[PDB]
């Protein structure tokens, strides 16, 4: 999803982000389901406790581990749940900026060309010394691609 | 921006052959004439001095060199795929000689040699490929000129010395022919020098093809024995003849210096000679100290020439001694010498080519004539001996060689 | 583009290591081989970590 994301323009993930809000929505109560797993009253045995028989039992483990399939009185971390909420938050909170938004987020070379703009609607920050965050935006607007 | 032309030249020009040899010398096939060709194909290549980018000409060598080594590496892992896929006869003959070889599991030298030569080859093409994408963009130095054409001149009679045979026949012949003309101090033009210069490059070139091609395994073993009359005469020696799971004569001296240093000392003299090619007392003191040197020369010469009746025992040795008494015997000491330098010249030189053919690589092949049991000087069965004496003999002879300069230089003053 | 380049490289290289993570947690028992083969594979994962 990242990937996905990260190399296309606003517009597709515009077009997608109500996509991807869905499926961590799903995802999340899907995941809690799977950490907590089947009764170990039920008895009843997970299809990954035989899909790779030919491995040890830590291998099989780790296995359903990473694919974070239930495993019998297994102690999940709170750690996933924690990020993966987090990135749920995000996700919900960014989907509401983009249904409120106009045109001001996207970069400003939609129109084609990459020269100079002739109008733009701010100084030029750099020669005028207006405050201290004037400071701060020399800094990181001038020399943030040092950092 | 700051692409150093020279630097990343002679980087290529000197590593990539330097890498090239190791990895020949690992194991030897028909990679031995490609990749060797493309070495030696360089030789004194037209400098990048800043100026029409890279020579056209240099571009040219070094694309059919990328052509080459791609194909050959490519070629050598379909095959060595092949093989896996599908795996001492004719197709196992030209298994060696294309350059693949069986593949086991235990070798530290060994199992990665199943595909280095290959992997180094590739590794050139692509540092070939950044170089070439990326490059687009006196009196003491006479003196020191003048010595290092001294030295080298001692080189060729060294690697002369280290196999006398015709493969270094030739080398003598031109030593000594250099020698005399550079002996008459009459000044040897440059076209002379130069052609000299080509002839010596091209049969070193060729040199280096016969030594190393006879290196395969293939070649020895089947077009001709090692140590046969060919290489007793014409001097071909087998240096590596180890292989993977189905080295030299014998062992009885341990040293064998001259037979293993054959190939280093013969490729340092091709460098040296390829970047050649490419490249108070008052007056009154040291007019005196000149003054007593040619007065003293053919003192000092005749001197050496008893030390050299020393070291060395035989009857021309005592033609040696009687023709030494002779010329100090009389008052015209100095006017003897000048008159006979010359046949004492000649006498010398019938001398060195006479231990020299005695101490050819050829052995029993002439037997013992009554011009060994009656005169009496060692075959030089040992060639570590032999290296060391014969080039005692050279640094001997050389100021016995310098009486007659001096003499003609004399003799066209008045 | 040469940025976006960056990007798409950084992003290349995380979905490596996530996934060898798995391949070095459970599939990493293709790599107790004999020596040769094994022990060309056991560089390689030392140097793809």
């Amino acid at each position: 999803w990242l990937v996905l994301f990260a190399l296309n323009k606003r517009v597709f993930v515009r077009r997608i982000w109500v996509f991807y809000v869905i499926y961590m929505a799903i995802l999340y109560p899907l995941q809690f389901f799977s950490y907590v797993g089947l009764p170990p009253d039920s008895c009843i045995e997970y299809p990954w406790s035989y899909w790779i028989p030919s491995y040890s039992d830590d291998a099989r483990f780790n296995l359903s581990y990473l694919l974070n399939l239930s495993i019998y009185g297994v102690n999940w971390p709170s750690a996933y749940l924690i990020g993966d909420f987090f990135v749920l938050l995000l996700a919900s909170c960014q989907l509401a900026v983009f249904r409120r938004e106009g045109e001001d987020n996207d970069s400003i070379y939609n129109d084609g060309n990459f020269v100079i703009k002739p109008e733009n609607p701010q100084y030029d920050f750099i020669d005028t010394k207006k405050s201290y965050v004037d400071y701060f935006k020399s800094f990181v607007f001038h020399y943030g691609h040092w950092i | 921006m700051t692409v150093p032309p020279l630097l990343k030249s002679c980087v290529v020009k000197l590593l990539l052959p330097a890498a090239l040899l190791a990895a020949a010398i690992i194991r030897p096939s028909f990679l031995s004439i490609g990749y060797v060709l493309l070495a030696l194909v360089s030789a004194v290549l037209p400098p990048i001095r800043k100026s029409l980018a890279l020579p056209k000409l240099v571009g040219t060598f070094v694309i059919i060199t990328f052509l080459f080594c791609l194909a050959v590496a490519l070629g050598v892992g379909s095959y060595q795929i092949s093989e896996q896929v599908v795996h001492n006869r004719s197709d196992t003959t030209l298994f060696r000689s294309i350059g693949l070889v069986r593949f086991h599991p235990t070798g530290t030298f060994e199992s990665t040699r199943a595909f280095l030569p290959e992997i180094i080859a590739t590794s050139a093409a692509l540092l070939t490929i950044i170089i070439v994408m990326f490059l687009s963009h006196s009196a003491i130095g006479n003196s020191l000129r003048r010595l290092t054409n001294f030295v080298l001149f001692l080189f060729t009679a060294y690697v002369g010395i280290v196999k006398p045979s015709l493969s270094n026949s030739i080398y003598f012949l031109a030593f000594l022919f250099i020698s005399t003309w550079w002996s008459t101090y009459t000044p040897l033009r440059h076209g002379v020098y130069n052609q000299i210069k080509k002839f010596l490059i091209f049969y070193s070139a060729l040199h280096f093809l016969v030594l190393y091609t006879y290196q395969i395994p293939i070649v020895h073993h089947s077009w001709l024995p090692t140590g046969s009359f060919l290489p007793r005469l014409f001097g071909l020696t087998v240096l590596m003849d180890s292989s993977c799971p189905e080295d030299f004569n014998d062992d009885d001296l341990i040293m064998k210096w001259p037979l293993y240093a054959n190939p280093i000392v013969v490729l340092v003299f091709f460098y040296l000679t390829v970047a050649q090619y490419k490249f108070s007392a008052a007056s009154k003191g040291m007019i005196a100290v000149m003054t007593f040197v040619i007065f003293h020369s053919y003192s000092i010469a005749l001197t050496a020439m008893m030390t050299w009746a020393l070291l060395y025992h035989s009857i021309f040795g005592l033609i040696l001694l009687i023709l030494t008494c002779i010329l100090w015997i009389f008052r015209d000491t100095r006017k003897s010498s000048f008159a006979m330098a010359p046949i004492i010249l000649m006498y010398i030189e019938f001398l060195l080519i006479l231990q020299y053919f005695l101490s050819m690589d050829i052995h029993a092949e002439i037997g013992d004539p009554a011009w060994m049991n009656f005169v009496g000087i060692e075959w030089t069965t040992l060639p570590v001996h032999a290296v060391i004496i014969l080039c005692v003999q050279t640094l001997l002879t050389l100021p016995v060689f310098l009486l007659l300069r001096l003499a003609r230089r004399e003799k066209f003053y008045e | 583009k040469r940025w976006n380049a960056l990007l798409g490289y950084t992003l290349f290289t995380i979905t490596m290591k996530v996934c060898l993570q798995i391949f070095g947690c459970v599939f990493l028992s293709w790599f107790d081989q004999s020596g040769g083969w094994g022990k060309t594979l056991c560089i390689v994962r030392q140097l793809f970590s």
